[PDB]
């Protein structure tokens, strides 16, 4: 039933007595469901150390991964170039998913084409798909550039992108000088971040490899900035803002901030802003190139060093106080611009906030996950805040990275109870937050399921999620936030401290029971 | 817009395309004529998508794993292949269920074999057998396992059928191999078919020799309701109020046991024809169970469907039918009285998958709205046959519409509301056209049945008449 | 008892069995406590329509006010001026309270002096207090200006500030030319916002009344902006940002944002930034004066119109979409500057967020309170979002203001179920949120006791607090937020929608009960 | 720093003041000499604050309402006068209690007569009488009312005593008029005295003829513990483990009944001498109850205190005293072993109200810290008498310190840690000096007793040794 003045959606419609009765009847008559006592027994077993040991011996099964496949990252990388259509060679089912994944995180349009290879292409491959695909894309959506990646079907069949694109131009399907950079992006190698690196190095190589003869390091008086896979709009913004405040000439290579935040003003803009072709062509003339996320920009770094001959500085992601300091000092050194009064003040406002908030943060225990650069920056900042990052999970991490993070933990008394996990998933993390319970989780929306699982054991075992990362699907407009620089640190600090105080307010809201500690002032 | 204008709109839009694509796309765009009962005279469908034109379609894996198998709540479904497919499709579809997730139910979890290069080079069958044992250890209350092939599986020549038979025999567990690799077919559609054939071959016959289940004359199953936002629950309640016994729901909130009991029913009630007609035909062939199509979108269709279903039984059910209709009459009447004045005359364009582009039209008409354009991602001509009579004359039909086409149709037709999917939504909102998600119900619903209609009406009103749509023009421009 | 590796503070120390037993024994032995059944009976009664009727008949008793006294506002106004010491003539107890109130909200130093009048001053008055106080303050803290307000002892005994300050100068306690603007700020008239208006009008009079002959309206090509009582740093910042982006010459008259956000860099800065004496002196030369919070700037308005001859436009606080648009258009008309493409895009981004979030906002019911201008801006934006502002409380509101809010409500279908209350307090609001339950409260930290109360009746009756306003004492760094302009609208939208989604997550977190609606994507 | 050096710092700092202020402030700053037991030879206290110098002191209302009366949990305390005082003091002080707020307990609420101009001009006595009726209607389980006068009450010549006596008689209710107007005295201190005299005159004598209370030889009252973050409860627990019966707590978590039962006890245990020596003297004069000062900050003082208190009773209590001390021995030893190596040698400067500036020294010394300056807002010379023996030779004392003086003293002395109030905190954090709130305990605590010492040690360590303090200097300066 419904009452027209107070219509009930699924929640709480299905809590009405008639629906409850119907669902009980369905279960009893036809579901052959395990008895509740046995469900409870098994649940309780999944919370144990014994279960965690079996869980950590997995070799073949992955449950609730914390990574995606290469071409997702290639797509994002391509979107950051002016009037560029991302174009994934292979199966269309992939592109439907890439667009939807990003649509749900950015609450924005996400433009990407496929060339719709079918089973028929197993015989000779997708050369005709490429030929008609490029011609059709160019005519229909009028991009200035098509940046080509691959789905796993095209990789297994072994389609030669380079030859297929060259044959498309030879046969007149697209113009000879129309830019079609490409990268192979096998989903069965690394993760989405690797796809970003591959796509970027493809585009770099496209615009610079054959024209190196007239280039002179430093001649354009700028610094190239390569952001990597980045899903906070605030992160592209804050880098540009800081550099501008310093009077540093710079080129941000892959800049989707405009195309991922177009105004709702009565027209759809398929393209907005982005790195220009003129910027990529001129990039070898910069003083140097800075990689904001070096742990997934290794291929880019080899090309920038080997071909552009830039001496890429050894810089950590600019997250937290120390690493934002180091970034600004490196940029100052390269550019010869001093750090201005405005950033020095912003730095001190962050430090003020840290002094204001340190007592609530101190000794707070966190589980966290994400991509390698993001996770190590968060780990670093947590140590700066006197927090304990006890469970550090990076599903797409590698051994070298883990050694780097282990060193960071070793250089801090706050690292003493921390373990770094690589190749492990959120079902592994679930066990850790039961057996060695932290105060909070810092993670993406997939974390909500671990929070639900912990609450089910009991309120005193619940581990609340703090949503920082990618993807975030169950909150609105957090993709507008910032994690980098002093601004990002301020944002993270504020989010953490207020998560702590919100949970304390919940635990002390009990009239005549726990409300003796329900203080007005904290 | 007249037949001549709409034909002229189709020709202007197709002008942008190279000749090959123009010639193809012309065949998938048509001006409705409700006289026509053979859609193959008017439009072609279920063909390959044109490369590079930004189709909205998915793949066979979405149609098998995400649509048919994924919702079965007490089985573990393995996304077999690399990490991508399983991750993007993890809990995107609101196929609602009652269970204890990670313990007796697994729907919103993502189990995967996360193929690495060594699996591609040397094969994944050894990994699959080891994955099955690991599943058995860590998820002991699973009542069965399905293996949902991603693109690489069949490309590399893996034999999941053999692994399924050997491991299934070893553990006395139903382990279903599904060859729904994304390179198969042209869309989600062939995934349906494959997935239905897998149910048939490995699950449905399990109880052929078992005589223990106590049937009644009023036993039905709901076939092709995936319980989006609880749609199947808000259908099932009506069917039981009418005195039927709903033995199974395929596959929203579905269990393997209720699938295994389905061959015991008297009548199969098919909501989604496109996805489940295959198994419905099989069960009529093999068990002599008749099936019928129904529609539970909006009061007119729900009433018509309840009456049609009841007419298959006896006078006691037809009687209870009229009791149900009498019970909800004041409820849906109050919904129409509130919302129809707020929506009357408003014009809608729809674009969805294989059923809802035609099935929801009656619901819109019950609020005085007009569907002026509709189309399907992956429907067949038998779907379009069922559409031409539901749509008005000179309305616009589009099959496998391109992003480009859809934007240009909308710019000319200027509908009051669009109902489509997540890849469309944010485009049309920027254009200042109210948009409702007609897949996910925009995190709302159910929309099925009488209780659904109230929610549907609420939702169309809250979006179409929202104050935000008055504000897109800056008052200085 | 304590265990040294997991030390317990008050929560949860006092939940140990030995403390529980001890407190039971104290209660039963010596407290002569009302039986629990009787406490539950009375509690339940305080939730009823019957109790509400009695509650709303109060004439003499105020319970949990939502306003402060005049001098608090005078102090905040004063702090907004360059090197200015706020100086409150009268009782020192008052200044200790003002300082700590603001200290707790901004988590910053708050500099303010008293001249420590005692009982003895009732014979003479506090002329000697003023002479030594001005002398002492100037020598010790070396301000460039002392801004004088009053405590209620000084107002009741009838000290003539003007004569006292003149006599201070006549007798040489401070130089004749040293600026000592003043205002009478009786705590028993109006509220803290009245204090702000009184103080600003005083400072404006001080600098302009007697030098009007040489002033020419429009000669400096600027627009004066008067912010009123404003405790969000983001609000000073966004106004200056938008006006700079527009290329509009402006003077922000009372600007405490620097002094309320000094860096923690090893030195304490008692003064920072602020409106200059030059700016105040030259303010009559502006094109016009815009009042951001007109409902507490009525005396300022009479002065600016009557003496400066500025045609102060009829603008609402620039909150939400329509009123930010109106503000920008008026500023464009006065300044002759077009609204630039940056602000046009920002506007479209807020509209985009509105379209994205509208389904979760639609029809949500709010109780809210605050100062009049803030409250009407919040009401306006809530209607723009399709929300229902059902209980609107302004303790310090007036009848004219209420009529203005009633008109705003009458002009929207979303205003149908809304009532505006003036002169009523949070004990009144507590009744309303029991008898006509809204979805949330939007208010200051005092609202957390109403949320506790509602939860005690039951989980299904709990009304969560969404902290927006002043003071906020139980969360950290919220005073850095924005509520004005498109940026402020974005911040509020985001807070609201995510408050709705966080609550929905909590109600749907129950395994096999409500978790059928625990969606990953919202 | 040497005695000569500290003397020269005092003289440098005073160079800034005009002659009148300079001459005054010279009398309120001293270099400690622990030999000296008459502090009136070395420092002046409890005088008026010099105008314009940014004293940290509050008023008599804060001393009465905020400090003595406010914590009494089952009475309603009216802030009588305009709205400000009751609003700024609302829940600012962490005087913790068990109760059902708004129903039987009222501590964190703000009841006020919210004077308007008509109340100033024509008087508030009629309003007070109406307020009292309204309180009785809406808060029926209140067990009494206090009227806490703000500045205007006495100035306009209202007669709250009359209203209290007439309404008290009419309603058979304790209504206590308190003349704690902020213009009285020079600080919080006179407000204590006034508040004590109000307890004496209107509450304490109520059971003078009542012989029904079942007294025992071991009955004590905790006098002058306001239970900041639970401080009184972590004191009470130890007293009762020693075999004593804590009949009353004045006034943290205090009830009106336990105040009225206090004349029935055997011994009054005074923590805060400054605020409640007046009523303690009175109870010895009238009831013959002895009183004694004690200190429960840190293990050394707590053990000494437990042993001194037990020595007042018999062998049974002295025996339980040693049992308690043996029980907690391992716990505070473990705290010391963990935190003293982290804090040893660190130098602290304190500025607080009327007791803690000397009472916490022992606790600091139990962690190997040195108190190198201390002072008080509103202490009398009898407090300084008790201080000079507790501080080291050549340490700095300051009475009613100015903002300016405190800053300049800190710049020269460079303590490792400062413990003071909220008006001080953010100044010192900016200067890069670790700061702990020693009124509110920085929202932490309790700090009293053995359980309190663990938290105290945790707290000094987490702040003094926090990583943030190394970060104030940008690496490029
Ligand atoms: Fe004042 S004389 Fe003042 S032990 Fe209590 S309010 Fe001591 S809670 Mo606040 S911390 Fe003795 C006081 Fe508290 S040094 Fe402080 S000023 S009554
Ligand atoms: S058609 Fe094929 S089955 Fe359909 S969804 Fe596409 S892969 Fe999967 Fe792709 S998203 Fe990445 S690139 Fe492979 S792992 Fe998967
Ligand atoms: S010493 Fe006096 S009693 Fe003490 S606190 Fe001051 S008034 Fe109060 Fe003041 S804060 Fe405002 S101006 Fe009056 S109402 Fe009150
Ligand atoms: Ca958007
Ligand atoms: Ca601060």
């Amino acid at each position: 039933s419904q009452q027209v003045d107070k219509i009930k959606a699924s929640y709480p419609l299905f809590l009405d007595q008639d629906y409850k009765d119907m669902l009980a009847k369905k279960r009893d008559g036809f579901e052959e469901k395990y008895p509740q006592d046995k469900i409870d027994e098994v649940f309780q077993w999944t919370t144990t150390k014994e279960y965690q040991e079996l869980n950590f011996q997995r070799e073949a099964l992955t449950v609730n991964p914390a990574k995606a496949c290469q071409p997702l990252g290639a797509v994002l990388c391509a979107l950051g170039f002016e009037k560029t259509m991302p174009y994934v060679h292979g199966s269309q089912g992939c592109v439907a998913y890439f667009r939807s994944y990003f649509n749900r995180h950015f609450r924005e349009p996400v433009s990407c084409v496929s060339d719709s290879m079918t089973e028929d292409a197993a015989v000779f491959g997708g050369q005709q798909n490429m030929k008609d695909g490029l011609q059709n894309c160019k005519a229909t959506y009028k991009p200035d550039m098509i940046a080509v990646s691959t789905t796993c079907m095209a990789e297994v069949i072994g389609d030669d992108l380079n030859a297929f694109i060259n044959n498309s131009k030879k046969e007149g399907f697209i113009p000879d000088e129309f830019p079609v950079p490409f990268a192979h992006t096998p989903s069965f190698v690394g993760s989405h971040v690797t796809g970003w690196d591959n796509m970027f190095e493809g585009i770099a190589r496209y615009f610079t490899l054959k024209s190196m003869d007239d280039k002179v390091v430093g001649s354009n008086k700028k610094i190239n900035i390569v952001p990597g896979f980045e899903t906070y709009l605030g992160n592209f913004r804050v880098i540009k803002r800081m550099l501008s405040e310093m009077g540093v000439g710079y080129s941000l290579l892959s800049d989707p901030e405009e195309v991922l935040d177009t105004p709702a003003d009565g027209q759809f803009r398929m393209y907005a802003g982005g790195t220009t072709q003129e910027e990529m062509k001129d990039a070898p003339n910069a003083l140097n190139t800075v990689l904001l996320q070096p742990w997934h920009l290794e291929k880019t770094k080899k090309f920038v060093e080997g071909t552009w001959k830039h001496e890429v500085p050894k810089l950590n992601i600019p997250m937290g106080l120390d690493w934002t300091d180091e970034f600004l000092m490196k940029v100052s050194e390269i550019s010869g611009q001093p750090i201005p009064a405005s950033l020095t003040k912003e730095r001190g406002r962050l430090v003020d906030m840290m002094t204001d908030s340190h007592t609530w943060l101190h000794g707070k225990r966190f589980a966290l996950w994400g991509d390698p650069d993001f996770v190590m920056g968060l780990v670093k900042f947590l140590l700066e805040l006197g927090c304990e990052p006890v469970h550090i999970l990076c599903h797409n991490g590698n051994k070298r990275w883990k050694k780097a993070v282990d060193a960071i933990l070793a250089a801090s008394p706050y690292g003493k109870n921390a373990t770094v996990y690589i190749g492990k998933d959120l079902w592994h993390l679930r066990s850790l937050v039961f057996t060695d319970k932290p105060d909070f989780m810092i993670g993406n929306s997939y974390g909500k399921f671990i929070q639900r699982d912990t609450l089910h054991k009991g309120k005193e075992f619940e581990v609340p999620l703090i949503r920082i990362g990618f993807p975030i699907f169950d909150r609105h407009h957090l993709h507008r936030s910032t994690t980098l620089g002093y601004e990002g640190a301020m944002q993270i600090l504020t989010t953490l401290v207020n998560s702590i105080l919100e949970r304390l307010d919940e635990e002390t809201r009990g009239m005549q029971a726990t409300d003796y500690n329900h203080d007005l002032v904290r | 817009m007249s037949r001549e204008e709409v034909e002229s709109l189709i020709q202007e839009v197709l002008e942008v395309y190279p000749e090959k694509a123009r010639k193809d796309r012309n065949k998938h765009l048509a001006v409705n004529d409700p006289a026509v009962t053979q859609s193959k005279k008017c439009i072609i469908s279920n063909k390959k998508s044109q490369p590079g034109l930004m189709t909205i379609r998915g793949c066979a894996y979405a149609g098998s794993k995400g649509v048919v198998w994924g919702p079965i709540k007490d089985m573990i479904h393995i996304s077999h292949g690399p990490v991508g497919c399983g991750q993007y499709s993890r809990a995107g579809r609101r196929n609602y269920y009652i269970g204890t997730t990670g313990v007796n139910a697994f729907v919103t979890m993502n189990f995967t074999s996360d193929f690495q290069e060594k699996d591609i080079v040397f094969g994944g069958d050894k990994k699959l057998a080891k994955l099955i044992d690991e599943v058995e250890t860590l998820f002991p209350l699973n009542k069965g396992i399905s293996v949902q092939s991603e693109c690489p599986i069949g490309l590399i020549g893996d034999d999941i059928e053999s692994v399924s038979k050997v491991k299934g025999a070893e553990l006395s567990k139903t382990i279903v191999p599904v060859r729904c690799e994304g390179f198969r077919g042209v869309s989600q559609s062939l995934g349906h078919h494959i997935a239905n054939d897998a149910v048939r071959d490995w699950v449905l016959g399990k109880r052929d020799e078992d005589t223990t289940f106590a049937s009644t004359p009023y036993d039905v199953a709901i076939i092709g309701d995936y319980n989006i936002g609880g749609d199947a629950w808000s259908s099932r309640i009506l069917l039981e109020e009418m005195g039927l016994r709903c033995v199974a729901q395929w596959s929203g909130d579905g269990s393997i046991s209720e699938i295994e009991l389905t061959p015991k029913v008297k009548l199969n009630l098919v909501h989604c024809y496109r996805s489940m007609n295959y198994i419905s035909r099989h069960m009529e062939e093999k068990y002599g169970i008749p099936w019928m199509e129904y529609n539970f979108f909006g009061p007119t269709k729900t009433i018509e469907s309840l009456r049609a279903i009841a007419a298959k039984f006896d006078e006691s059910i037809q009687k209870k039918c009229e009791e149900v209709i009498a019970k909800y009459k004041p409820e849906w009447e109050a919904v129409v009285a509130k919302y129809r004045p707020r929506l009357e005359g408003k014009r809608v364009m729809l674009y969805i998958g294989g059923l809802r582009p035609r099935h929801v039209i009656g619901a819109y008409e019950d609020l005085g709205m007009e569907v002026v354009g509709t189309g399907y991602e992956f429907a067949h001509n038998d779907d379009y046959d069922r559409t031409m009579k539901e749509m008005g004359d000179s309305t616009l039909l589009y099959d496998d519409v391109t992003g480009y086409e859809f934007e240009e149709f909308v710019k000319r037709i200027k509908p009051d509301l669009i109902g489509s999917g997540i890849k469309e939504k944010f485009i049309f909102q920027k254009m200042g056209i109210p948009f409702r998600e007609m897949h996910s119900w925009d995190y709302s619903g159910p929309y099925h049945g009488f209780d659904g209609f109230a929610i549907f009406a609420r939702d169309m009103d809250m979006t179409l008449n929202n104050p935000c749509w008055k504000k897109l023009q800056a008052p200085w421009e």
